[PDB]
């Protein structure tokens, strides 16, 4: 569903899911958040449209990857801020005890957001 | 606070004597402080507490005077006897009493035979009073604390009932509530019944209750002078067992089978009435064994006499014979000759001639057993040939009394386990037990003299088998007293054999070198097992309180981690948290235990992500990355020698070795490749600076893969000269795609850069460039579009991407994805799942060091998961094979602490071996238990 629709990033797929779906409300066999799945696969509009219906920025997975963590890890300058403005912003913790500053340009954004 | 107890039958004390002397009653009587206790007339069993003063009446006659026989015998399990008022002649009445009581012994020595005159006033009371005083007299800090607690060495003095709640009076007071049937909390009643059950009160409420033919039944008569207090109340409890119900307070005839009568019930007499059948014979054997265990375990009592009843013809009513004479008549011959010219022993006293043994075991001495030759000696155990197989026989020459033999086979016939020694042919005519031979014999004789055969797998098998057997013993509620290498019998020295060791107790609390510190529960057994396992691992070093230092420190034995941990966990100073043997077996049953050859902890807060071994005595070089400069560490496996040096400008990314039939080539993030002398260590120099960081080295001649795909070739002879130049540099991809992995495989080098695989021959030009991102149709983009970090190949490329659980299979010929391994799918059974290292050995298995700390390993032949070994280290970074000098594969992970675990190369083989072995043991145990009984 949203997990696969958050890879290629069709407008039609996410729009059909916008009318009906299980938005920001599922975990696949791996446990990824489909929202930040779409975030680190490297989209913008899919992530924002799924924010305006889910409004979630902190959600963990099997390894503890909250969106901010691996957003800082993957070196995405703008989508991290896009999740910062909408859905608000809160820092979180993974299972190894790592902060998004260490994984991360993004670190400076972390200081001003926090 | 000296302990004084008034012993009365009808409680004449609490009737009228208390105020004269001044349910269980406790009160203080100063003079010296004396704590007097009073007993009662509804007594059943409380004699655990047993000064004394015997109280009895005379006016009723003499039957009441001859009634304290159990009273005096409870004392040994200072006594003074006083009569009652006597005013309602008396000395003449006491004359028969005094002559009978004071004469001879058997009872405790009477201190004085005294009498009191009436309750209103007694002159003899003063005479009595000084008799109490003279014989009563013929750490402080606890006493002060003892006085303090009641306000809010004393325990045996009556101050404390150890630990108890409030005064000891309350426990006797609430026990009186049990005796009679105040208000008490229900929250602590569960604990109280446990204490109540310890006094035989529970199941049964002992205080609550208040077609035979001559020939077909066997009568066993016990005469004994008295029935001690609690004897019957406990006997009733212990004869509520089951083995292939109306009762009195004197007599519990548990009929069970209608054909298996057991009329056990009451000098005083005890009679056992059972029929002449196999079940009756067995049940008589069990009852006699239980009673003899009672009388030999707690209280002796020439003493009692044993009767056996017989009758040649039914006209005579049960002519009785002593058991000893019949024992001789059964040892020699089997019949009872009649006075006039008959009946065998098996119908008179079956347990003498062991007629109740299971039919599978009889010494069928029909020219089958052979022994007594001097060469056959194996202490009073000989070698015999039973049923054409060689066995070991132990004979009971002297003082057998048919008690050692019966108490030996009543436990040996009820233990059938592969690791418990088994019984063959329990016989009477020489009165011997025949035992299976230990072909290689006692363990200790092997440890002391045959150290050559102690392979690690054999040691683990011996320990595993002993733990299995002792777990079964503890399951059967049997405490195995004494566990040593002497009492562990090895049959075979073939490691994959099903039966390698059993445990067998040779009778002769434990020997002075192998007992638990408290010497006593199962936990003392576990301590004994820990001493055994220490003995195995050390191989008898200590053999030829307790504080046992590390075996490796002194004896120089091969370090065997996660068994030194088990030795230290079992071998604890207190029995409270040392493991139960239900779980000591579970711990020893693990291939991780079998094969984890070594584990090493690096200095604190050191990060290493690349490492190389030494090709010859063992050494390792690590590239440390905790500080963002160049940090190279040298580790020695045999003797820990971690030494870290600060070399090169930036963090070292990967090392590789080049040999000079040497040189270590360290690649740094700045891009320079720096070469260090391996032996001398002085001659050191750099090489050509590269455009970007270097990533991978060699895995082949000196291949060098940088972070822009610009793969260079460096010949073995080039590194001898400073600032060398490549034979050729071939560019494979753009700058944004680093070249990460190069692999040796039929002599072609494979590799992965960015998202593209490649291969090249000795021409050093790429002959194939496999495209892999298009495989995103399978799995999905976040995983498929990442980099490629490791590739291995034997029949298809096994590629691992950066932070992606899916490990992909790329056929070399078709150049098309034909397999993908969902690592998280394997991990769902038993915590990241993303692969971080991946190493393939021979063609048996490939090990996948997943980022969560799990070396999830597969049999690549069938794509089947063998084991999901867990390092206990939080993450794993690198996995590579080393020769050492025995093939091992050595693993490095992060916890921040970095752990380097060296594993014996065949974890998959050992997993299959141990699993098959445990299945063989399980079916063998089930079949043994099914067939034997
Ligand atoms: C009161 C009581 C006592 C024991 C038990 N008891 N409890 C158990 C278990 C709980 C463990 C089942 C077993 C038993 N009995 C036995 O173990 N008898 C036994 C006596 C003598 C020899 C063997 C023996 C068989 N083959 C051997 N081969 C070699 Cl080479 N040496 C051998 N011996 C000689 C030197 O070394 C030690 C042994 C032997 C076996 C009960 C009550």
């Amino acid at each position: 569903p949203l997990h696969l629709a958050a890879d290629s990033g069709h407008l039609e797929i996410v729009e059909v899911l916008l009318k009906t779906g299980a938005d920001v409300n599922a975990w696949d066999h791996y446990g990824f958040t489909p929202l930040h799945l779409a975030a680190h696969v490297g989209h913008l509009e899919i992530v924002e449209v799924l924010l305006k219906a889910g409004a979630d920025v902190n959600a963990q997975d099997h390894a503890g990857w909250t969106p901010l963590h691996l957003a800082a890890l993957y070196g995405h300058l703008e989508i991290v801020e896009v999740l910062l403005k909408h859905g608000a912003d809160v820092n979180a913790q993974d299972m190894w005890g790592e902060t998004p500053f260490d994984l991360a340009d993004i670190a400076e954004v972390l200081q001003k957001a926090a | 606070r000296m302990k004084l107890m008034i012993v009365g039958n009808t409680g004449s004390g609490k009737t009228t004597l208390l105020q004269q002397l001044m349910g269980i009653d406790v009160k203080d009587w100063p003079i010296l402080v004396l704590n007097v206790w009073d007993f009662a007339g509804r007594e059943e069993f409380y004699s655990t507490h047993p000064l004394y003063l015997a109280v009895y009446d005379l006016s009723k006659g003499q039957a009441e005077v001859d009634a304290m026989k159990p009273w005096l015998f409870n004392i040994k399990a200072p006594v003074i006897l006083v009569g009652t008022h006597l005013d309602v002649q008396r000395k003449a009445c006491m004359s028969k009493i005094t002559k009978e009581l004071l004469n001879k012994r058997g009872f405790p020595a009477i201190r004085d035979y005294h009498f009191v005159n009436a309750t209103e006033e007694s002159d003899a009371l003063a005479k009595l009073r000084k008799t109490i005083i003279n014989e009563s007299l013929n750490v402080e800090l606890e006493k002060i604390i003892l006085s303090e607690r009641k306000n809010v060495f004393l325990n045996e003095s009556g101050v404390l009932l150890d630990l108890y709640f409030v005064e000891p009076k309350w426990l006797c007071k609430i026990m009186a509530q049990i005796l009679t049937v105040r208000k008490f909390p229900k929250n602590y009643m569960s604990q109280y019944f446990k204490l109540l059950e310890k006094f035989q009160i529970a199941l049964l409420v002992p205080s609550s209750l208040s077609h035979c033919e001559n020939s077909e039944i066997i009568i066993r008569l016990y005469e004994m002078p008295y029935f001690p207090m609690g004897f019957w109340s406990r006997l009733i409890n212990r004869l509520l067992e089951i083995s292939p119900r109306m009762y009195w307070r004197q007599g519990i005839y548990l009929n069970w089978s209608p054909e298996a009568y057991c009329l056990v019930g009451s000098e005083s007499f005890l009679k056992i009435t059972v029929p002449s059948c196999r079940k009756g014979c067995i049940l008589l054997g069990q009852v006699v064994d239980h009673i003899d265990s009672l009388m030999e375990e707690w209280f002796p009592g020439t003493l009692l006499k044993k009767w056996a009843l017989y009758s040649f013809n039914d006209g005579e009513e049960h002519q009785k014979i002593l058991l000893d004479d019949l024992m001789k008549k059964a040892e020699e011959g089997d019949l009872l000759v009649n006075p006039d010219q008959t009946i065998p022993i098996s119908q008179i006293a079956p347990d003498l001639i062991l007629a109740d043994l299971p039919r599978n075991i009889m010494l069928n001495n029909d020219e089958l057993e052979f022994e007594q030759a001097p060469e056959f000696l194996l202490g009073s155990v000989y070698r015999a040939a039973y049923e054409g197989e060689e066995v070991a026989v132990k004979i009971f020459n002297k003082h057998t009394s048919l008690r050692l033999l019966r108490q030996e086979l009543v436990v040996l016939c009820h233990l059938h386990h592969p690791s418990l020694i088994s019984l063959l042919a329990a016989g009477i005519r020489p009165r011997m037990l025949v035992m299976e031979l230990a072909s290689k014999g006692s363990l200790d004789r092997l440890l002391q003299q045959d150290k050559a055969s102690l392979t690690r797998t054999l040691q683990h098998r011996i320990a595993l088998h002993v733990a299995d057997g002792l777990r079964y013993l503890h399951s059967a509620m049997i405490i195995y007293r004494d566990l040593k290498p002497h009492n562990v019998l090895l049959f075979t020295l073939y490691p994959n054999a099903a039966i390698i060791a059993k445990i067998a107790d040779y009778g002769i609390e434990g020997t002075p070198g192998f007992r638990a510190p408290e010497v006593y529960n199962q936990q003392a057994d576990v301590y004994s097992f820990g001493l055994l396992l220490y003995d195995i691992l050390t191989t008898g070093g200590r053999i030829v309180q307790g504080k046992l230092p590390d075996p490796v420190k002194e004896y120089g034995c091969a370090p065997w981690p996660m068994v030194e941990k088990l030795i230290k966990q079992c071998l604890k100073e207190n029995p409270q948290e040392r493991p139960t043997s239900a779980q000591v077996f579970d711990i020893l049953n693990s291939a991780e235990l079998v094969c984890l050859t070594r584990r090493i902890l690096l200095p604190k807060n050191v990060i290493v992500e690349c490492m190389v071994a030494t090709h010859h005595n063992a050494s390792i070089w690590l590239g440390c990355g905790h500080t963002d400069r160049g940090q190279l560490s040298f580790l020695d496996l045999n003797t820990e020698g971690y030494t870290s040096e600060e070399v090169a400008d930036s963090r070292i990314l990967c090392l590789a070795l080049v040999h000079l039939p040497s040189w270590i080539v360290s690649g740094t993030q700045s891009g320079t490749l720096l070469v260090i002398n391996t032996e001398d260590g002085k001659k050191r120099h750099t090489l050509e600076k590269m455009t970007d960081s270097v990533t991978c080295l060699y895995c082949n001649f000196l291949l060098v893969g940088t972070a822009d795909g610009k793969l260079a070739i460096f010949e073995d002879k080039t590194v001898k000269l400073k600032g060398a130049a490549p034979l050729k540099i071939l560019n494979i991809g753009n700058v944004s795609t680093p070249l990460m992995c190069l692999s040796e495989s039929r002599n072609v080098m494979w590799g992965g850069c960015g998202t593209k695989i490649f291969s090249f021959s000795n021409d050093f030009t790429i002959q194939k460039l496999i495209e892999t991102r298009t495989s995103q149709l399978f799995s999905y983009a976040a995983f498929s579009d990442s980099n490629i970090i490791t590739v291995v190949v034997d029949t298809a490329l096994y590629i691992a991407k950066q932070n992606s659980p899916v490990v992909e299979v790329w056929d070399k010929k078709t150049e098309k994805l034909c397999g993908l391994i969902d690592c998280v799918h394997f991990l769902r059974e038993v915590y990241s799942g993303r692969v971080k290292t991946l190493c393939l050995q021979k063609n048996t298995a490939l090990w996948i060091g997943t980022g969560g700390g799990h070396i999830l390993l597969l049999d690549l032949s069938t794509r089947r998961l063998i084991r999901v070994i867990y390092n206990f280290c939080n993450s794993v970074r690198v996995m590579m094979t080393a020769q050492l000098g025995k093939n091992v594969m050595l693993v490095l992970g992060y916890n921040i602490q970095s752990c380097l675990t060296v594993w014996d190369i065949n974890l998959p083989h050992e997993v299959q071996n141990l699993e098959k072995h445990i299945e063989v043991r399980k079916e063998l145990a089930e079949k043994m238990r099914r067939t034997s009984v």
